[PDB]
């Protein structure tokens, strides 16, 4: 209605395309650099019909749209923060406990420790690892002995779990273990999904029957032969997959022997581990989502220094994302300041490198800033400009080091810079090419080849070849007096004699003479 | 069994979308680091924007580290660093790519007038398509319940609908969401169902969007491009050399902005990749994705939305698109200040010694080494660097018959660049022949011209056979001579006539040449008397040859001696009996038409020599007593001021209308100005008394100034009238006229007041000149852009129809005849004769045979003539239908370049056009060519019927006229405003006037006829040149109007889809191939459509040609969408590619290659 009627009725056709008119007769926040092109595109060119393509199409900013989703405060208090942090520690604990349940994680740690000793107190390592190994070898015996039907044996197992929970592993180690268990589980469900895909679809066995049958042992062939001997219509098809199912069961039993665990519970421990992961991850996400304000607030001070606002607040977000990981609620120190440092370090360790086109090390950046901070006083504490010699004198560095330092400053200048203000000038247009050779020079080089190729013609074979091979021309790889003296019997001095005699021959011709210059 | 896999000759180029794998095909590696050059070693980093392994090595043949150096390993890569050691130009041609994490929308295919990604998907651009991919409002990707297929949801709506159903209508948000949208879209099935739905019971209430989108979808699906490529997942990288960072002077590197862009996008992309592996907060990751979008869009094309800044410069960064959206320097060239060279011929120019020495450097080298002297090439260099006498003689050998073409700054027409034979001159200025000094519009105020050296053999022959001055005798615009003698020489030959009575006269008779001896030996004067001599004339007829004719005519000394210059033929004597004025050019013209090129050329040199010499002998000057004022000046001034005094007194006592007494008193001073002007001229014209024999007689003043005026030589009535008479009515900044004209004149003193009044005229004069000078070229550009593609081809077609040519007669009420507009024109068919026979069918009206059109009396003033307006040609112009008008006397050679020469000739005299029911001037010309509707368009009767009122103001309304007869009615709309011209009941014809006002060219073409509308345009555009007094042939106007009527509109039913407005090119060629193909009913009838220069030029086949003038960002985009290909016949697009031009010396090449591209 408003926009359409005004635009159409007015522009008929506004003669000189009066742009500075209807752009004020539009709503929303003005002075944008976005809506402009959408008006200079419709008026002319595809006239008449374009004015009908405009309304039908008419029927914004990164930061402003970022503050929008950040608007969802969900702010916290000391109670809230400690709560979330508590959930984090709870999740982490359940995960680590789930790792303790895994015996192969313990035995692998044992194996890799023996690898460590086979090449942080060395005796302390030999101490704790001895404790772990001791509890393991005592718990291991209480397994096949079956004394105390996994009641008190379970107590020794859980005590072994506690012993394992005493070890403070490295992030790479924990991740490797967890990933190993998930890959193991990947093979487990690989075999299970294999058996199911083969028996259910290929053999036309209903999913009800497969869940009723397979869920039992899942390893022994007691369920498979009982599925075949059920005399069902889908039992006769199982014969065409007997070897496949057998292979899957044999491999799953192999996994049972690998983990040394009950196959009907590995899903349980892996499940709880997954539960812990999701919980801790969720809680940590809530943390970083909550302290989102701190990032932008402190990032505001670092603005305008070779990196835009979004990039800064982004490095601050990842800085905060790192701060949340290393923190506990059982600490007198709050999160508001501890996170602040990690954020400052995060963005300052980004502005340091990824700012200028050319590389630069941190010490360089610090030295440069220090030089600036010092220089701003010499011209203010005296009255005249700061001389480079005196400015270098007030520092530990000599002077030439500072000279070379200033040759690294600035982006620097871009080619698209206007200069003479012609029609229209560009700095990069005055930059001459030097890697190319003059056509004159190339012509002289070609004529040089011809000249030499014609000069070695007035020579003998045992002299042309000598000069040619010695100074290496028209044969790539040049040889020495020995490699030429061997292929011509007489060695060294003889070939050098001839080599000089040819040069003696070149004292009258003028061709190469003028080609010299 | 060809199928070659090398870089051979190409017949066409193709443009289309690029698949991610298509990008990988160009990828010689992947940029992974924002690093450019080392901070210390200044050496290319590993996988940065300037890698050596990916792109190319720094030095020519040595690798990065230095394990391999010379040409030993030019095919093998290095062991320590995989750097292919070839050239350094490799670094200029190597591509490379970046593979982004989450998908990114291409800024062009996103927001470029019509949303290509939107219109293809049928979805709002900056409204919905923005909010759904900027992570705000989730969109659906096809649902089989409750939700449609492309609706927009909020997070709340998302979870609500997900709770209601879910796990069976999953639809993401953002870039990859739009990707799944375009990917899921079935172009084929939609192309069918859309055709089904958008045709069922719908009038003109829907057909618009229907036909539009269906044509668009059919185009895209047939293009071959998959909509998946619309938003890219792999972004290619520009070669390093095309965006280098080269160290300037003493450090301070110089880089391109693209490095900043690529560095930013790389950084943001890497952070995104890192965040998609670490903790993944939805707000953080989605924000970084939007930031990646920002970086990518900023790199591809800034435009457009705020403009990414940085780089310390407060100015934006030059993105890729900005480097290809919107002067060809050349070697073997130079320039210098020009100077007159009287001793030269017409085919020669003064080229400075040192200048020509440096120019023909390589030629001097070759010739030196060829003869001897220089033992080698470098010897020649050292030999010319040390200018050693003999080298100059060698130079005299190399420039012998090696043409050099000269050029002036403002190149309006073809005669801007003309070739000459280089003549070495001891000096540092470039000398020019004073005859061709007018074609350049060049003066010697200090103007400077440039010189070019035709290097190629055929380039030298092109300059000699085409651009040589001796071949450019006649102007391409009008058949009249262009190298015609100017001021100095004409005043000379004017002085070589001018019969003065007695004064060492008497009729002492002799025989031509002997008179020369008489003149040098004094005794007799020169301008007497008259005197008689024996003239041996030469004429030819029928069987050509030559026929002598000795007689005794009464000429003068000047005419006698001047007769020696006149060539063999010509009517003789009578051409000299006149004087020197305009016949000075007429004589040259007739000489050319009855003799030929050479005789005319040598005649031109001779008349130039003669004019200069005798002008110098005359010694005409300009003393203060040369501009004599009239004695009646003060009288007339007093009388005029008396009359105006009475009028002012009358105004004082009421009586006369004081409101407009201003106008009538202006008429008083205007009359007085004409009185002083007439008095001054009648005085300064005749005067004198002499004393013939018995004394007492009168001739015409020998008053220098008058001699200059009565013989061209820059001296007009108005200027002289201001010199001795008076400067008339002066303009006022208001636009009004001052009621106190400059009574005084330049011969007299000028008061401070009236000078401060005249300063306005001078100011607005110079200012207006500065405007129309640029405005003229501004029009020329549009003319060329629309016309520079048609060239005379297919020899001479058939057809007879063509506009009936008739003398432009304003003589209806003002008397003004012009009947030379038919000459060198090819006749339609035997245009009758008051009796029988006469004119043949295709006989081109000769220059002597148009003079035969006067032997058929004043009765025959109408002849049908073939024109470029008609001509049943396809993609060119019939040689016959065109004409012949060139510097050449014959018809245009097959494969010329009619378009550009036409445009040039039209926009050349634009410099002398005064901008403003009569607009008049250059603006009038522009409006006529643009075919714009007037501010008060008249109305015509579409079908002949009976005029009657259709409900007196019953709408709406506003009157209504309804001419109904025979069958079916029509209801035109009259808006009360403006009256009428036909009462009720009266009958009208097909296209009668019923508004008596300005006519609209659209209505004329649509109803009256093509011959009528073209006749209108030419006869209306000429009328604005009549007033300005600029001669220009109608052929060129007809030429631009030809392709001004390029496209039409079909209205019926054929293989072409109705509503589509297409050019009569494809139309005619397809209707000719349908009447005898299967059935004439599978095709419709078209209708010519009038469209302006800009609207016509806007449409063109090649996308490169379009990418030249019109908005590149648009044309390149839309041409990218539909798999288009230029192949490849246009001039402009074949110019920027740098190949042979499909015209002139080319054409033959294009024809051979064109037929060659018929095998496959
Ligand atoms: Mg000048
Ligand atoms: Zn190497
Ligand atoms: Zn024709």
């Amino acid at each position: 209605q408003s926009q359409l009627k005004l635009l159409v009725t007015r522009g008929k056709e506004q003669g000189y395309l009066t742009y500075a008119e209807v752009n004020d007769h539009l709503p929303e926040d003005i002075v944008d650099s976005d809506q402009i092109e959408d008006i200079i595109q419709m008026i002319n060119d595809m006239g008449i019909q374009v004015m009908e393509e405009a309304p039908d199409a008419d029927d914004t900013d990164p930061v402003r749209m970022y503050m929008r989703e950040m608007g969802t405060v969900e702010l916290l208090t000391r109670e809230g923060e400690i709560d979330i942090a508590k959930r984090i520690e709870d999740g982490i604990n359940q995960v680590q406990c789930s790792v303790a349940e895994y015996p192969e994680a313990i035995t692998y740690l044992l194996e890799q420790y023996d690898r460590v000793e086979a090449e942080i107190d060395p005796e302390l390592a030999r101490e704790k690892f001895a404790e772990l190994r001791a509890q393991y070898v005592v718990t291991r015996d209480t397994i096949k002995a079956k004394g105390r039907s996994h009641a008190t044996a379970q107590e020794e197992i859980l005590k072994l779990s506690e012993v394992f929970k005493q070890f403070r592993l490295v992030p790479k180690q924990f991740d490797y273990l967890v990933n190993s268990m998930r890959v193991m589980m990947d093979r487990v469900r690989t075999q299970e999904r294999l058996i199911m895909k083969l028996c259910v679809e290929q053999c036309k066995m209903p999913k009800k029957n497969f869940i009723t049958l397979f869920t039992g042992n899942e390893t022994s062939d007691t369920w498979f032969n009982a599925a075949i001997a059920m005399n069902k219509p889908w039992s006769e098809k199982l014969h065409d997959v007997s070897e496949e199912v057998h292979r899957a069961l044999q491999k799953l039993q192999q996994i049972e022997e690998e983990t040394g665990l009950t196959i009907e519970q590995v899903k349980d421990i892996n499940r709880r581990m997954s539960i812990g992961e999701a919980k801790a991850r969720r809680a940590k996400k809530e943390m970083v989502e909550a302290n989102l304000r701190l990032v932008i607030s402190i990032a505001k001070k670092y603005t305008n220094r070779g990196l835009q606002f979004l990039d800064l607040i982004q490095e601050g977000n990842i800085g905060l994302m790192k701060a949340v990981d290393k923190f506990e609620y059982r600490r007198g120190y709050k999160f508001s300041t501890y996170a602040t440092w990690w954020i400052r370090q995060a963005i300052t360790r980004s502005i340091a490198d990824q700012a200028r086109t050319i590389r630069i090390p941190v010490h360089m950046i610090e030295t440069i800033n220090k030089l600036n901070r010092i220089s701003r006083q010499m011209l203010q504490e005296m009255g005249r400009e700061p001389t480079p010699e005196e400015l270098a004198e007030r520092m530990l560095m000599p002077e030439d080091k500072i000279r070379k330092v200033l040759k690294i400053a600035k982006e620097p200048i871009s080619m698209e810079t206007p200069i003479g203000d012609d029609e229209d000038s560009h700095l990069g247009d005055f930059i001459e090419d030097t890697t190319l050779e003059l056509p004159l020079d190339s012509a002289t080089t070609e004529s040089l080849r011809a000249a030499t190729h014609d000069v070695l013609a007035g020579l003998t074979a045992r002299e042309a070849k000598v000069l040619r091979m010695r100074f290496g021309i028209d044969m790539n790889t040049d040889y020495t007096l020995e490699e030429v003296g061997k292929q011509f019997d007489v060695t060294r001095e003889r070939i050098r004699q001839i080599e000089a005699k040819a040069l003696r021959k070149l004292r009258h011709p003028s061709r190469s003479e003028v080609l010299r210059s | 069994l060809k199928a070659q896999t090398k870089t051979e000759e190409f017949d066409a180029i193709k443009i289309a979308l690029a698949s991610p794998d298509m990008i990988r095909s160009w990828s010689f590696g992947e940029v992974k680091k924002p690093e450019t050059i080392n901070y210390r070693t200044f050496k290319p980093e590993r996988d940065g924007l300037f890698c050596a392994r990916i792109f190319g090595p720094v030095k020519d043949y040595e690798c990065l580290c230095g394990k391999y150096k010379r040409l030993k390993h030019r095919g093998v890569i290095c062991e320590k660093c995989g750097v292919e050691v070839t050239q350094t130009k490799v670094r200029r041609e190597r591509m490379g790519h970046i593979e982004l994490a989450s998908p990114t929308a291409h800024i062009w295919f996103l927001k470029s007038l019509p949303s290509r990604i939107g219109l293809l998907l049928d979805m709002p651009l900056r409204d919905i398509e923005r909010v759904l991919y900027f992570e705000s409002y989730v969109v659906i990707e096809g649902g089989m319940t409750n939700l449609e297929r492309q609706q927009i949801l909020t997070e709340e709506q998302y979870l609500d609908a997900l709770e209601e159903f879910g796990d069976e209508f999953d639809a993401k948000m953002g870039a990859e969401a739009i990707q799944a949208l375009l990917k899921s879209m079935d172009l084929e099935q939609e192309c069918e169902q859309l055709r089904e739905e958008l045709n069922e019971t719908n009038s003109e209430t829907k057909r618009k969007k229907l036909t539009k989108r269906i044509k668009l979808l059919e185009a895209f699906v047939q293009s071959g491009n998959k909509p998946e490529w619309m938003i890219l997942t792999v972004l290619p990288v520009l070669p390093p050399d095309l965006r280098p960072l080269v160290p300037l002077d003493g450090g301070r590197f110089a880089t391109s902005d693209l490095n900043d862009l690529y560095r930013r996008v790389i950084n943001r992309n890497n952070r995104l990749k890192r965040l998609l592996d670490l903790a993944a907060p939805d707000i953080i990751v989605r924000n970084e994705k939007r930031m990646l979008q920002e970086a990518v869009d900023a790199l591809l094309d800034n435009g457009r939305r705020g403009r990414a800044i940085t780089g310390s410069n407060k100015r934006p960064l030059k993105s890729l698109a900005d480097m290809i959206k919107g002067g060809k320097r050349v070697d073997y060239s130079g320039r210098s200040v020009i100077t007159v060279g009287p001793y030269l011929r017409l085919h020669q120019c003064g080229l400075p010694k040192k200048m020509a020495l440096e120019l023909f450097k390589p030629f001097i080298y070759g010739k030196l080494e060829l003869r001897g002297l220089a033992t080698t090439i470098k010897a020649a260099k050292k030999m010319v660097e040390r200018e050693e006498a003999v080298v100059w003689d060698i130079l005299d050998e190399v420039i012998r018959e090696h043409p050099v073409l000269l050029n002036r700054a403002p190149t309006l027409h073809r005669l801007g660049i003309q070739a000459f034979e280089p003549v070495l001159i001891e000096g540092k200025a470039i000398q020019l022949h004073p005859l061709v000094c007018a074609a350049y519009n060049a003066d010697f105020d200090g103007d400077q011209m440039a010189v070019h050296v035709p290097l190629t053999l055929e380039a030298q022959l092109e300059a000699r056979a085409l651009m040589m001055s001796t071949n450019n005798i006649l102007s391409p615009a009008n058949g009249e001579p262009i190298i015609v003698p100017s001021q100095d020489v004409v005043l000379g030959l004017y002085y070589m006539t001018r019969d003065c009575v007695n004064a060492k006269g008497e009729g002492m008779v002799l025989t031509g040449p002997k008179e020369a001896e008489r003149l040098y030996r004094s005794g007799l004067a020169s301008l007497h008397a008259r005197v008689k001599v024996r003239i041996t004339e030469y004429e030819k007829d029928a069987n050509g040859e030559l026929v002598a004719k000795t007689s005794l005519k009464d000429t003068t000394v000047g005419r006698a001696i001047l007769w020696m210059i006149v060539p063999k033929g010509l009517p003789y004597s009578i051409v000299n009996q006149a004087l020197g004025k305009k016949a000075i050019s007429k004589m040259l013209n007739t000489c050319y038409r009855i003799l030929g090129l050479k005789p005319t050329v040598i005649f031109a040199d001779q008349i130039m020599y003669t004019g200069f010499a005798y002008a110098a002998r005359s010694g005409a000057s300009v003393g203060i007593d040369d501009m004599v004022i009239p004695e009646k000046k003060h009288e007339i001034i007093s009388e005029a001021e008396a009359e105006v005094a009475e009028i002012q007194e009358q105004f004082q006592s009421g009586l006369v209308t004081a409101g407009e007494r201003y106008n009538k008193v202006i008429d008083i001073w205007a009359a007085a100005n004409d009185r002083v002007s007439k008095a001054m001229m009648d005085n300064l014209q005749t005067e004198t008394v002499i004393n013939r024999d018995g004394q007492e007689e009168k001739q015409v003043s020998f008053n220098s100034i008058y001699m200059m005026a009565d013989s061209g030589a820059r001296g007009s009535a108005a200027q002289i009238r201001q010199l001795a008479g008076m400067r008339g009515l002066m303009a006022k900044p208001d636009g009004s006229i001052i009621e106190t004209p400059i009574t005084a004149n330049f011969r007299e003193g000028l008061n401070v007041l009236q000078y401060f009044i005249s300063t306005h005229g001078a100011r607005k004069g110079l200012a207006d000149t500065a405007l129309k000078t640029a405005n003229s070229g501004y029009l020329t550009r549009r003319l060329v852009d629309v016309a520079q593609d048609l060239v005379v081809t297919e020899d001479d077609c058939g057809t007879h129809e063509g506009i009936m040519m008739t003398p432009v007669i304003e003589g209806g009420d003002v008397k003004e005849p012009l009947r030379d507009r038919v000459l060198g024109r090819v006749t339609a068919e035997d245009v009758l004769k008051p009796g029988t026979a006469d004119i043949l069918v295709p006989r081109n009206t000769l220059l002597h045979e148009q003079w035969c059109d006067l032997l058929e009396e004043n009765s025959v003033d109408a002849v049908k003539v073939r024109s470029v307006v008609s001509c049943d040609t396809d993609f060119g112009v019939c040689a016959h239908c065109y004409g012949r008008d060139l510097a050449r006397g014959h018809i245009i050679n097959k494969g010329e370049a009619i378009g550009v020469i036409a445009a040039q000739s039209i926009g050349e005299p634009g410099t002398q056009l005064t901008m403003r029911d009569i607009t008049g001037g250059l603006p009038r010309v522009a409006d006529l060519f643009e075919a714009r509707r007037p501010k008060e368009p008249a109305i015509l009767a579409e079908i002949s019927g009976i005029v009657s009122f259709g409900k007196e103001t019953k709408g709406k309304r506003r009157l209504v006229i309804t001419p109904v007869d025979g069958s079916d009615p029509y209801e035109e709309m009259i808006p009360k405003w403006r009256q009428l011209n036909v009462f009720e009941g009266e009958r009208v014809e097909r296209g009668d006037v019923i508004s008596d006002g300005p006519e609209a060219p659209h209505d004329i073409l649509r109803l009256r006829g093509v011959h009528a509308v073209t006749r209108y345009i030419v006869n209306e555009v000429q009328d604005v040149y009549r007033l300005q007094g600029v001669k220009i042939n109608d052929k060129h106007i007809e030429v631009i109007v030809r392709q001004m009527l390029r496209k039409a509109t079909i209205v019926n039913a054929g293989s072409s889809d109705f509503l589509e407005g297409e050019q009569v090119e494809y139309s005619r060629v397809k209707i000719a191939n349908r009447e005898l193909e299967a059935n004439g009913k599978v095709g419709a009838t078209y209708s010519r459509d009038l469209l302006g220069i800009t609207k016509a030029s806007l449409a063109t086949e090649s996308f490169i040609s379009a990418a030249s003038f019109q908005e590149t960002t648009r044309v390149l985009t839309e041409a990218a969408v539909a798999g288009k290909r230029d192949e490849l016949r246009g001039l402009k697009e074949n110019v920027i590619v740098g190949r042979l031009i499909p015209a002139g010396t080319g054409y033959a090449y294009h024809q051979d290659r064109m037929r060659r591209r018929a095998a496959g």
